[PDB]
């Protein structure tokens, strides 16, 4: 099954990027709160220039998923590792918040 | 490679710990 599909029932305007990471993705993240969605982790910066400024990714956005791995209740180690220990391109399921 | 420091687009100062 496509562990993450569910995201798109509770989240329909999440979106899929496809982020290739050359050295680095390109951002910061944070655990913090949204007053429509909750906690969880959200893009807390944005490199210039990078492969995610260029995908879309916005400062702000909600991560839902990276890969097949969902983050909806993933805490900061957590996050931050999948992110990091991710190779090649990386599916990141976003939501922006408006 | 790409320098481990670059440019936030958040406060535009030249930062490192990118993911």
């Amino acid at each position: 099954s496509d562990e993450t599909k569910f995201i798109f029932d509770q989240f329909p305007k999440a979106r899929t990027v496809q982020v290739r990471k050359e050295g680095f993705l390109g951002i910061m993240v944070i655990y913090g709160k949204h007053a429509e969605v909750g906690s969880g982790i959200f893009i807390s910066d944005l490199r210039e220039g990078s492969n995610a400024e260029l995908a879309g990714v916005k400062v702000g956005d909600m991560l839902l998923a990276v890969n097949q791995d969902v983050t909806l209740e993933s805490n900061y180690d957590d996050a931050t590792g999948l992110l990091k220990r991710a190779e090649g391109v990386v599916t990141m399921i976003l939501l922006t918040l408006k | 490679g790409p320098g481990s420091r670059g440019k936030s687009t958040v406060t535009g100062r030249m930062i490192s710990g990118w993911l």
